């Protein structure tokens, strides 16, 4: 009779038909991903079309319920999620142009082929070849040619496209009652209406800044050490007082530094903790890898895997005749159906990745009871954080000696710990300034703080000032150097990686103090601790029903992002880096002294 | 005397077609011998909860009427077929009284009630003006008027058809698979009790 009861009944109808149509859509997406055939393509397209049609009509019917007179938080959250007009708020011409722009950016990025001059008979694509050269080669001019050529071609062909893209997305956000597209992206972390746990869209930028200001000493020491080792690798091109050359970071863009373990190893004589050999000696098939992951999750207290998980998941590559997408993905079909699509091989990596994806599925299982539109992570960072904590705990020497992959007489000396922490630092601490810089550039270009004719000059300046990476040659506004990355060319939010990185170590400290760990944080394992599994499960079951600040308070006892667990995780490496940077100069200069 | 005229339990727990929970089927059982052992050995049961009588004493007890109520629900709702429970099924589809004397029996029926395109012939009532009284059935398809404006019979905004379909599929999770439920209700009246068990010599 009142608006709130009408909203409850409408949400009940929506939840029922949403779960049915979503299940058909997800089953068709699964059938395309495990069987790439044209009838599966058209089935997936028809199911996706019927789902987007349903979510359109239902959003039209959902906007007749104003939110200011609904007092229940769950109903308010579901209606806030449903009433979003997305790209439909524009005119038909502008919406069609926006979808055309997005599609052509996707096709330029996916089919972008850049090759050597004077040899045009065949050319090299980004995904098969450019990642290899930019991640394995030790030649300066070869990496320079690939880097400059790809950014030159893709930037010249994508700069007017991005020029129209920023305007259309800004109009979309401002028609949707947001300040800019950056505010629209920051709206995922927004919490309104709960006392004490309130979080604003605008608070995220200063929280990220406040964490990064404490990230900066550790990153500076790591940068100095990496710089010194790269100076050993490249003798005259890199300056002691300057920044790193951009095409020497191990990736195409400098996003991850994990490709520099070979050049920047602390102790090359010591081996790593690779346990691939023990798996291949003991004949560990994919099934037993997932069974060991299941045993870990039942050891910590979480539920077993469902029968339909073992029956319906494709945990091995099917063969040559039947083609499937090889990307590791955890699927929440709904209707109690949870699957993992993983082309598992026998490696230490795939084992850790199986722990990661089963962490994703455990997160999806805990929140299943929740209503359909609240079956997600509390924010975009939690879902990957709860998988990365499992990848953290499973890779420890204690856990590997517990399950028999690592010998019981294995000596954990400090040198292999330094080696492990530096590999983890190159993967985790290395991506933080790049992520913060990229998101802050995107936020200012959406906000209009950066002028249109000053894009590259501002971007490179921030790369010199924040990341400590210098450009090889100056670039004018004919180039669109940010857009060479997959996430920015294809309209994806990027701050999730920064938030996930911080939430990962926060969750890890909370579970390790829950499980009574008496050593350094990097050695901690949450196996056989049911109080830690209970502590985590109290956040997993919530889903998106509660604020992400409340879920964070449920696990770590704090309601805001904290950087103290991350720096506490890398504390022995921080002391070691302080010890070996006595002769060298910590910090960088923004001058072009290397190049 | 010779044992004959056994009660037709093989026609309740083994029908080619069960009923939707909104129009749940009720069969009265009288003037026959109650061989509950066939019920026992008829499938592995997800729940054989008996409220008020013990599962064994049944055969040696003699009741006046036995009501067998048969329907199909989803696994998550099997807990709702009990005294004192709430949900969509308990409030709007099938209600047991708080002093219920009888047993509830449920078993999985994926091989019989699940189709891959979706079995859309099992329905349940999602919207009802008031909660159901015990042992009541509503077969009405009247458009549920959830708002203030009259619906006028045609489905439209704030006007929802009350019977929603249980789209059963074989790949669903255990909590969503079709479960066939038979509820045995025993009643005694002033009339001579004519449903008792077998006798031996
Ligand atoms: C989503 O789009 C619809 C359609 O434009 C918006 O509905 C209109 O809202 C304005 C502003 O209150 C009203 O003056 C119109 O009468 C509404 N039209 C209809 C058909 O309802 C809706 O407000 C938008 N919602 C959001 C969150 O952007
Ligand atoms: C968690 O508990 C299990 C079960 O108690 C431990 O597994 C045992 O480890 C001891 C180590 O000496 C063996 O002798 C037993 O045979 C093991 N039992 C089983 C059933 O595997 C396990 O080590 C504990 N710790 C961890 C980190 O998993
Ligand atoms: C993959 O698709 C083909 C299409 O003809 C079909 O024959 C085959 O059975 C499918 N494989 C699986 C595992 O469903
Ligand atoms: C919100 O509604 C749900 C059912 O839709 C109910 O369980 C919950 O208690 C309600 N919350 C409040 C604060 O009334
Ligand atoms: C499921 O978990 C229980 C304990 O939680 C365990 O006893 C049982 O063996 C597990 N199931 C399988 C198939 O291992
Ligand atoms: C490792 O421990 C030994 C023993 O005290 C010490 O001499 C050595 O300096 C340590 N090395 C590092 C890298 O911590
Ligand atoms: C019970 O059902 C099965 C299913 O096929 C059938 O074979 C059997 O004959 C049935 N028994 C009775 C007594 O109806």
């Amino acid at each position: 009779s009142t608006i709130e009861e009408q909203a409850k009944t409408f949400l009940d109808k929506f939840n029922h038909e949403a779960e049915d149509l979503f299940y058909q859509s997800s089953l068709a997406s699964w059938n395309y991903n495990t069987n790439i055939t044209e009838e599966n393509v058209q089935n997936m397209n028809n199911a996706g079309d019927k789902w987007s049609a349903f979510l359109k009509e239902q959003s039209t019917l959902a906007q007749m319920y104003p939110l200011q007179e609904i007092q229940n938080l769950t109903v308010k959250l579901q209606l806030q999620a449903l009433q979003q007009n997305g790209s439909s708020v524009l005119s038909e011409d502008k919406s069609k142009r926006l979808n055309t722009i997005l599609n052509t950016m996707s096709t330029i990025y996916s089919t972008g082929k850049v090759c050597n001059p004077d040899n045009p008979q065949e050319c090299l694509l980004l995904e098969p070849g450019l990642n290899e050269i930019m991640a394995n080669s030790l030649d300066y001019n070869e990496r320079l040619w690939a880097w400059e050529s790809w950014r030159s071609e893709v930037g010249k062909q994508l700069r007017p496209l991005y020029e129209e893209y920023v305007v259309l997305k800004n109009e979309m956000a401002r028609a949707n009652h947001y300040e800019d597209y950056g505010d629209y992206w920051r709206g995922d972390y927004e919490v309104n209406g709960v006392d004490g746990y309130d979080y604003s869209r605008g608070q995220l930028i200063e929280d990220v800044e406040h964490t990064f200001e404490e990230i900066k000493p550790l990153y500076e020491h790591l940068h100095a050490y990496v710089r010194a080792k790269l100076m050993n690798a490249y003798p005259s091109y890199i300056s002691p007082i300057g920044c790193l050359p951009a095409h020497l970071l191990g990736d195409m863009w400098g996003r991850f530094w994990t490709n520099l373990y070979s050049l920047t190893v602390p102790f090359g004589q010591k081996p790593n903790i690779d346990v691939t050999d023990a798996m291949v000696d003991q004949a560990w098939d994919a099934q037993r890898i997932f069974k060991e992951a299941e045993k870990f999750f039942v050891s910590v207290g979480l539920p077993n895997m469902t029968q339909g998980f073992w029956e319906n998941s494709m945990l091995t590559d099917p063969g040559n005749v039947q083609k499937a997408v090889c990307h590791p993905t955890a699927w929440d079909l709904g209707k109690g159906d949870f699957r993992i699509l993983m082309c598992t091989k026998v490696t230490m990596d795939d084992f850790l990745t199986a722990h990661h994806e089963m962490g994703h599925i455990q997160y999806d299982m805990a929140y299943a009871a929740q209503p359909f539109l609240l079956r997600n992570g509390a924010n975009e960072g939690f879902h990957e954080a709860v998988g990365e904590i499992m990848s953290l705990s499973a890779a420890t020497p204690k856990h590997l000696k517990s399950i028999g992959l690592l010998s019981p007489d294995f000596q954990e000396d400090n040198e292999t710990e330094i080696n492990f922490l530096l590999k983890q630092a190159l993967t985790i601490v290395g991506t933080l300034p790049f992520t913060y810089m990229l998101e802050k550039w995107r936020w200012m270009v959406f906000k209009g703080e950066i002028p249109k004719d000053q894009w590259m000059k501002k971007w490179w300046e921030m790369k010199r000032e924040i990341v400590g990476v210098v450009e090889p040659v100056p670039h004018d506004e004919t180039y669109c150097d940010p857009a060479s990355l997959f996430h920015v060319s294809n309209d994806y939010s990027f701050i999730r990686y920064y938030t996930r990185t911080l939430y990962q170590f926060q969750f890890q400290e909370a579970l390790c103090q829950a499980a009574k760990h008496e050593g350094p944080l990097h050695k901690c394992d949450i196996s056989n601790s049911t109080e830690a599994g209970q502590k985590l499960f109290n956040m997993l079951r919530l889903g998106k029903s509660e604020p992400w600040t409340l879920a964070l308070e449920n696990v770590v006892g704090a309601k805001n992002m904290n950087v103290r667990p991350l720096l506490n995780y890398f504390e022995p490496l921080f002391t070691w880096l302080k010890d070996q940077n006595k002769n060298s100069f910590v910090g960088w200069s923004t001058d072009w002294s290397p190049y | 005397p010779n044992i004959t005229n056994l009660c037709p339990f093989h026609e309740v727990f083994n029908a080619t077609t069960f009923a939707s929970v909104y129009a749940w089927n009720r069969k009265r059982i009288s003037n026959c011998v109650a061989d509950y052992s066939v019920i026992y050995n008829f499938a592995p049961f997800f729940a054989f909860k008996c409220y008020g009588v013990s599962p064994t004493k049944l055969n040696d007890l003699c009741f006046t009427n036995v009501y067998a109520d048969s329907f199909v629900i989803r696994g998550n709702e099997v807990s709702q077929i009990a005294p004192g429970q709430t949900g969509n099924i308990a409030d709007y589809n099938y209600k047991l009284p708080d002093d219920f004397t009888g047993c509830v029996i449920a078993w999985n029926s994926n091989k019989l009630d699940s189709k891959p395109s979706g079995n859309y012939n099992y329905l349940y009532r999602l919207f009802r003006k008031s909660k159901l009284k015990p042992f009541e059935r509503d077969i009405s398809t009247e458009i549920y008027q959830a708002g203030n404006k009259p619906c006028n019979g045609v489905a439209g905004p704030n006007c929802y058809s009350p019977l929603q379909s249980y789209g059963f599929r074989p790949t669903y999770g255990v909590g969503h698979q079709p479960y066939r439920v038979v509820v045995l209700s025993f009643e005694l009246l002033h009339a001579p009790a004519t449903v008792c068990g077998p006798k031996k010599s």
